[PDB]
């Protein structure tokens, strides 16, 4: 799940941009999970939210999406 | 003027019409698109715009029917765009009420179609001559 959403942020970004509701069901609980700093907890490429803001930060704000993360 | 250009760029495909494979005059539009090209992008930097009424609540600064020109003159330019063109954007608002920026009046500057005529033709410039580089 780790890698599934990670690598969901890493190309598609959903939560910056195509966010679930009720519908997109698998995503109602993994939204709140984020926010938490232990997120990647196992994923060996444990880094990937400076990645994600080094990317779609640009669009928004940069530490914007840093309140959404770190 | 935008309807001249709409025309233009219509011969300019009628001018495609009759291509198909890596055609030699397709090229040569190529080439002096290339000649050409400053002015491609001053058309083009115009083809970013309607664009700013997404302005109005991305950084809103009253929403009652008025906004400053400065949480939209450092939000998109803040992220492409020459700001001189931001400025000339300035000029575009037409200095409504004041320092305050106009919304929908915006919008108009119709000629929608045009730019997809540019894009057509550009598509299939990629497609009349292709496998290609400079084009590209």
């Amino acid at each position: 799940r780790e890698k599934e959403l990670a690598r969901k942020l890493e190309f598609d970004g959903l939560y910056i941009t195509e966010q679930p509701g009720d519908d997109d069901v698998k995503g109602q609980w993994d939204r709140l999970v984020l926010n938490t700093p232990s997120f990647p907890s196992n994923y060996w490429d444990k880094f990937v939210k400076r990645k994600v803001l080094d990317k779609h930060g640009d669009i928004f704000g940069r530490e914007r999406i840093a309140e959404l993360l770190g | 003027l935008l309807d001249l250009q709409k025309d233009m760029v219509v011969m300019l495909l009628s001018l495609l019409e009759g291509n198909v494979v890596n055609g030699m005059i397709a090229r040569q539009m190529v080439d002096m698109l290339v000649e050409s090209s400053s002015n491609v992008e001053m058309i083009l930097k115009f083809f970013d715009m309607i664009v700013g009424s997404e302005a109005f609540q991305d950084y809103v600064t009253d929403p009652r029917g008025l906004i400053s020109k400065k949480d939209f003159q450092k939000a998109m330019d803040s992220q492409q765009f020459t700001g001189p063109e931001i400025q000339f954007l300035l000029s575009c608002s037409e200095a409504d009420e004041n320092e305050m920026i106009n919304f929908e009046e915006f919008a108009n500057r119709p000629a929608r179609d045009i730019g997809f005529n540019v894009a057509v033709l550009l598509t299939n410039l990629s497609e009349h001559v292709p496998h290609d580089p400079r084009l590209r």
